[PDB]
């Protein structure tokens, strides 16, 4: 099987560097080097993310889409930056304006064809394609607009292969941009109707989870990114490993989406202990479920405790008892019968790889489909209206060839999306 | 309220002794027996019920309400050889063998010119199919997708759908002939008509009150659901069997939730598919909806008829 | 004489590697000896690969190892219809190529995991295509049906109400081993909170060895495969008996090993030792096939059983005078060199049809409804060549399996 990552925008891009920083080491691939793999198993399934050309050069099969040179020229001028074949860099030296409209209708719409071109060169690579990974932020141009287009096109070209989306939904407390809800509401809209698996991460849900669950005092972006990339590795790549009970994107999809919206999840990693001290090793297993299922530790902003779950997928990856795994999951399902929805006898989807995260003994990625994420699109949707009402920075959209009915559309859509989620 | 009406088609002499025999036992005028089944639902039309009779119970009221500026939906379902073609249109000019759409067209133009002295009517017809979940206009078939936009209330409608004036019955027939000639039909034997594309025929009754400039706009959606089939296996067949299986199943599933929500359950899967955006004006506001289900004896028809039975039956029980 | 075997689904393959291990182990045929007599099917390569990478690597022919690099999908539909279809032909081909090479066979011991994608769906049509190509044989499918509370997949029931209805009209005798109810045995009758899947497999890997292996092996009271279905199914429903083993004692802790027949047989009817969470909560047995192996005196049995026949609290069906098929083999069991299985010199792998499953099916059917009642993950199958039909019409199916197991 296979997949083809997609680094839309700067963020989605910045993260690319971290997702690939990791993944590679979790596959023994040095900058341009080959497979130094401490083992021999980190190779029989690599294909999922690379391509064979030289014999020591397995190049990441991702796409780097962005209308701001400097960015990709920071990712390509640093560490692992020199592993992507230049063909991968689909830049847009234009003015990468922070407008969803500027990267979806006017500026991005041009650079698109020169992207799809490659997304096809990579898809028609070889073997059988599974789906595409998509990273970006719903709070900018090259991210929400242009990346949200990249998919609307992808999903017309292969309505068969899957589409996981890793979105950095606009954090609450403080917005790292101003129109944010504009660029956001507009991209979520596109999401709820193309990709079929979205993993929403919040820069501040991370800080928290990174400053109190990792006594880490100076959580640089690199970190946040790093933590995130840690989860997306547990998801995909991981399951493309052996296991007593293994799954793969689809299983994950076909066990997690009760209703076609696409629904968005909230990823959570397992061993999340501070370096030295904490290295408690309390990782027998009840310790991992202890972790994963708590409020804090959910990369999302919202707290599960604020709304039932529809599905859950503990994708563990480290030798354990299909008994102490299958078992724990249960008590968990009974101690919290309250929030776990009932019309699904077994919400949880236990998954079990074998080999764990390179240096760790036992981990377990969590992919929750809780109704709690209602209280986020609400947020976003609110911010919109409060500012839409006055058409705040709307001239930067319309003046870019947009519509007063376009914004209406999205909000409603994504706004209805809130509604539905409550229906459960 | 949504009402479910079963229509059995009769067998012809050539098939009474070929292989197709009765499986439908009728009791009274509202129960149909099949293996195990002690009550059905609201009404079962027997294999002795006229086209005219089906039209009175199912569409006559809906047409009346549409002329006062309300919405109405008539859904149609039934598999291959169940009698769908015979009920909805029949033969285009037949004095009593004609269907639903030619009768509505006759009743519309019998009020027009007999009751127009302050009303200025414009009957606009639009005909589109949903094929591979893309809206294909059937008045120009170089169109392979067509979009929705939203009205004044934020309710979606199909913008750009080619509409045309019709002011006598003939022009309505000409729109049907045009749309059917590009409908996706599987090449079977000449008798069978295997619909792989769901059809939405829109009759938009626009009437203008010329004295006050008040406009009314009743929408009659005649929705031909191809429906979910007793067909063969797929996984090494490159037919439009696999492609149809995905369309018919996605739309029938959305079906299930929509009656369940009509007979009660908080708002839910609107704006999910193009069908459910087209019929948005028809569903949830002041509307009426009739689902006409067909299914002949020929043993396979038992499959789709049981499908139409369960669409009904879950809700009222 | 023989009995092919088709291990379908990762699980059916893990269990397969296990049951297949125990085999050579008690037949003196190391890593590289003769040639198996089965096949391996899965729509996820990485798992069958484990049989291609790990132990018992060269004891198979890359021909009896079928894989569909494509996608598994924890959903019946996809595995049965859509994807699973593409492979079936090829699959069959082997069970027609391996079925020919032999000499007057008896059937195919099928190994699947009820609630999976490749295990539920696929097989569904595999057994399906068999019942027609060899209606004239035995179709005993050895299943690992859904843990009563500790299921895994979120959909599980969808996949198991569907593998039951499609296989029902095709199997001869379906053996059942409950994944959870086996853990209990690992906790209560062996002591270990560290049971790797690799263990449950060693277990069924045992109970199964008692079925085919040793039975198809000479003895003082041989029992053919046909024998089973005949002495084991009262009615055409591919009836599902339950597997049970007796000396499930720990090879470390306790040691009373020397537990004469009189004991090991009584240890079969106590509900805490039956590889199935179907505790005889009321289910009247209606036929048991007591397969013994090792040093056993026929009188010991034709007495130990007599004592039982008169315990009454073990109530057997009415319409059944005597329902005790005593199968005696010679060669004692053969425990893994150093796993955790005691290693006695006699055992009792008793399997049976018990009005008990009236439960297990019930509790698994109910599950289904709850979700179907909301369509839950329905869009996942529909979009995979299925319909409101197959579900609703497979529900009605089992319904008459809740009435059947009730009426009989
Ligand atoms: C001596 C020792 O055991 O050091 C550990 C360590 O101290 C701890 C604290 C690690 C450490 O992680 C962090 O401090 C961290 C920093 C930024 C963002 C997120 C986390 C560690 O840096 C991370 C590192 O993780 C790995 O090696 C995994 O394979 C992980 N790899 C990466 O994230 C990675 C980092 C740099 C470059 C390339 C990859 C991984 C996890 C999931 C999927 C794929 C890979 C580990 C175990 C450790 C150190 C090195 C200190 C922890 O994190 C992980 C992801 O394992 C933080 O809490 C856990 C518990 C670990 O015990
Ligand atoms: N006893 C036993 N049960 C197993 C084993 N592996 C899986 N199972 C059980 O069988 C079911 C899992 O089926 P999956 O592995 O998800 O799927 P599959 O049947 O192999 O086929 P796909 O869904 O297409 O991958 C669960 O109920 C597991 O508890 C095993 O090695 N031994
Ligand atoms: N009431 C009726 N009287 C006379 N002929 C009828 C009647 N109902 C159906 N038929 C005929 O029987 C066949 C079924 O017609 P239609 O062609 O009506 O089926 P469907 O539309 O049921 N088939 P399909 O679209 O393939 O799924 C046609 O040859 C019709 O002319
Ligand atoms: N986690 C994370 N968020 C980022 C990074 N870079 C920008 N963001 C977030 O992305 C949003 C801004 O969008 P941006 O990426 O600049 O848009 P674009 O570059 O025009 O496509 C803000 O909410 C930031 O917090 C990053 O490297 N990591
Ligand atoms: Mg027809
Ligand atoms: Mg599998």
């Amino acid at each position: 099987r296979e997949i083809v990552h997609i680094q839309a925008g700067q963020c989605g891009n910045q993260i690319g560097a971290k997702f690939w920083e990791v993944i590679s080491d979790e596959h023994g691939i040095d900058p341009t080097g080959s497979y130094h793999g401490d083992s021999d198993l980190q190779l029989e399934r690599i294909n999922v993310y690379y391509n064979e050309a030289a014999g020591n050069k397995y190049v990441p099969r991702a796409i780097l889409v962005d209308l701001e040179p400097g960015t990709m020229d920071s990712v390509r001028s640093g560490p692992f930056g020199q592993i992507f074949r230049p063909d991968n860099f689909v830049f847009g030296q234009s003015g990468a304006g922070n407008n969803w409209a500027k990267g979806h209708y006017t500026e991005g719409a041009e650079l698109v064809d020169s992207v799809l071109d490659v997304v096809r060169k990579e898809s028609e690579s070889c073997d059988c394609l599974q789906g595409f990974q998509l990273t970006h932020s719903l709070g900018g141009g090259t991210g929400s607009g242009m990346g949200t287009l990249l998919i609307s096109k992808i999903r017309e070209e292969y309505p068969d292969r899957i589409m996981n989306t890793f979105s950095v939904v606009p954090s609450p407390k403080v917005s790292d941009t101003v129109v944010e809800p504009y660029n956001a509401t507009l991209s979520v809209h596109q999401l709820v109707e193309n990709t079929d698996e979205t993993y929403c991460i919040d820069n501040e849900a991370l800080y928290d989870i990174c400053f109190r669950t990792l006594k880490l005092t100076t959580p640089t972006y690199g970190d946040l990114n790093h933590l995130v990339s840690a989860t997306m590795s547990g998801v995909t790549t991981c399951l493309r490993f052996p296991g007593q009970l293994n799954a793969d994107l689809r299983k994950l999809a076909v066990n997690m989406v009760p209703f076609p919206r696409l629904h968005f999840f909230m990823p959570g990693f397992a061993p999340l202990t501070s370096r030295g001290s904490q290295q408690y090793r309390a990782l027998t297993v009840p310790e991992l479920t202890q972790q994963m299922f708590d409020a804090k530790n959910m990369m999302a902003a919202c707290d599960p405790r604020h709304g039932r779950y529809l599905t859950v997928a503990a994708v563990f990856r480290g030798r354990m008892s299909m008994k102490e795994v299958d078992e724990q999951m249960l008590n968990v399902q009974n101690k919290n019968s309250s929030y776990f929805v009932e019309w699904i006898p077994n919400n949880v989807k236990t998954a079990v790889c074998d080999i764990p995260p390179r240096g760790l003994k036992m981990s377990a990625t969590f992919i929750g489909n809780s109704t709690a994420i209602q209280e986020l699109f609400k947020r976003i949707s609110e911010q919109f209206t409060a500012m839409f009402r006055r058409k705040a920075f709307l001239h930067w959209y319309t003046g870019e060839g947009m519509d007063e009915m376009e914004f209406t559309e999205a909000e409603s859509n994504m706004n209805d999306l809130v509604s539905e989620y409550q229906q459960y | 309220n949504i009402k479910v009406m079963c229509r059995f088609r009769p067998l012809n002499e050539a098939e009474i002794l070929r292989g197709d025999k009765f499986i439908p036992k009728f009791k009274g005028e509202e129960t149909v027996v099949i293996q195990g089944k002690p009550y059905v639902f609201d009404r079962v039309l027997p294999p002795n019920t006229t086209q005219e009779q089906v039209y009175n119970a199912c569409a006559k009221q809906i047409v009346k309400d549409v002329l006062e500026g309300y919405n109405g939906t008539i859904f149609a379902y039934g598999q291959t050889s169940s009698g769908k073609t015979h009920t909805m249109e029949g033969k285009l000019h037949d004095p009593q063998l004609m269907g639903i759409i030619p009768r509505i067209a006759h009743d519309i133009f019998d009020h027009i010119y007999s009751m127009d002295e302050n009303l200025e009517f414009a009957i606009k017809v639009s005909y589109f199919e949903i094929y591979l979940d893309k809206i294909r206009d059937l008045l120009d078939v170089s169109k392979t997708n067509l979009a929705v936009h939203e009205d004044k209330n934020r309710v979606p409608y199909v913008k750009g759908c080619t509409e045309r004036f019709v002011s006598s019955p003939e022009e309505v027939m000409d729109v049907i002939d045009e749309g059917k000639s590009n409908r996706h039909v599987a090449v079977t034997n000449m008798n069978e008509h295997s619909s792989r594309s769901h059809s939405i025929f829109l009759i938009n009754i626009k009437q203008e009150n010329v004295e006050t400039e008040k406009k009314l706009s009743g929408k009659l959606y005649l929705v031909d659901l191809a429906g979910s089939e007793k067909v063969s296996k797929t996984g090494a067949e490159g037919a439009v069997l696999d492609e149809a299986k995905n369309i018919n199943k996605s739309l029938s599933a959305l079906g299930n939730v929509i009656s369940a929500l009509a007979e009660g359950t908080t708002h839910v899967p609107y704006r999910d598919s193009k069908m459910t955006r087209i019929l948005q004006d028809s569903l949830g506001g002041n509307c009426r909806t009739t689902i006409v289900i067909c299914c002949s004896p020929s043993v396979f028809n038992e499959a789709e008829t049981k499908s139409t039975l369960m669409f009904g039956q879950r809700a009222k029980s | 004489r023989e009995c092919i075997s088709i291990h379908v689904g990762q699980a059916g393959v893990q269990i397969g590697n296990a049951c297949w291990e125990l085999y050579c182990l008690e037949h003196g045929i190391q890593p590289d000896g003769h040639v198996p007599r089965a096949v391996f099917v899965d729509l996820e390569p990485t798992v069958i690969d484990e049989v291609r990478t790990g132990t018992y690597r060269q004891l198979f022919h890359p021909e009896q190892l079928i894989t569909g690099k494509e996608d598994a999908a924890n959903n019946y539909a996809r595995g049965h219809y859509t994807i699973g279809k593409e492979i079936i032909d090829l699959v069959l081909d082997r069970i027609r190529k391996l079925a020919d090479q032999c000499t007057g066979l008896q059937g195919f011991s099928v190994f699947h995991s009820f609630g999976g994608g490749t295990g539920s769906g696929f097989t569904s049509l595999l057994m399906e295509r068999l019942s027609v190509d060899y209606g004239k044989k035995s179709k005993l499918e050895f299943s690992i049906y859904p843990a009563p509370q500790v299921s895994t997949a979120v959909v599980e029931p969808y996949n198991s109400i569907l593998t039951t209805h499609t296989t029902l009209e095709h199997s001869d005798c379906a053996f059942m081993v409950d994944n959870e109810a086996i853990y209990d045995i690992c906790r209560r009758n062996l002591d270990i909170e560290r049971p790797t899947y690799t263990n449950l497999n060693r277990l069924i890997g045992q109970i199964v060895s008692s079925i085919t292996a040793s039975l198809r092996f000479d003895g003082a009271l041989n029992v053919d495969l046909t024998e089973f279905q005949t002495n084991l199914v009262p009615y055409p429903r591919g009836h599902f008996p339950l597997a049970t083993y007796a000396p499930v004692i720990s090879a470390e802790k306790a040691y009373h090993e020397q537990l004469s027949v009189a004991e090991i047989t009584n240890a079969c009817f106590e509900p805490a030792n039956q590889m199935v969470k179907c505790d005889p909560r009321h289910g009247k047995y209606m036929a048991c096939c007591l397969l013994y192996r090792g040093d056993v005196v026929p009188k010991d049995v034709n007495a130990a059983i007599a004592t039982i026949k008169t315990k009454r609290t073990i109530q057997f069906v009415d319409w059944c005078p005597t329902g005790f098929k005593v199968g005696i083999n010679y060669e004692p069991p053969t425990v893994v060199p150093g796993g955790d299985l005691a290693k006695v010199q006699r055992a009792v792998c008793m399997l049976s049809n018990t009005t008990a499953i009236a439960e297990a099916w019930a509790r698994l059917d109910h599950k289904f409804d709850l979700m179907y009642a909301k369509r839950a993950f329905v869009h996942w199958y529909v979009g995979e060549g299925m319909e409101e039909g197959e579900f609703s019409e497979a529900r009605e199916d089992m319904a008459a399996l809740e009435k059947d197991y009730e009426e009989v």
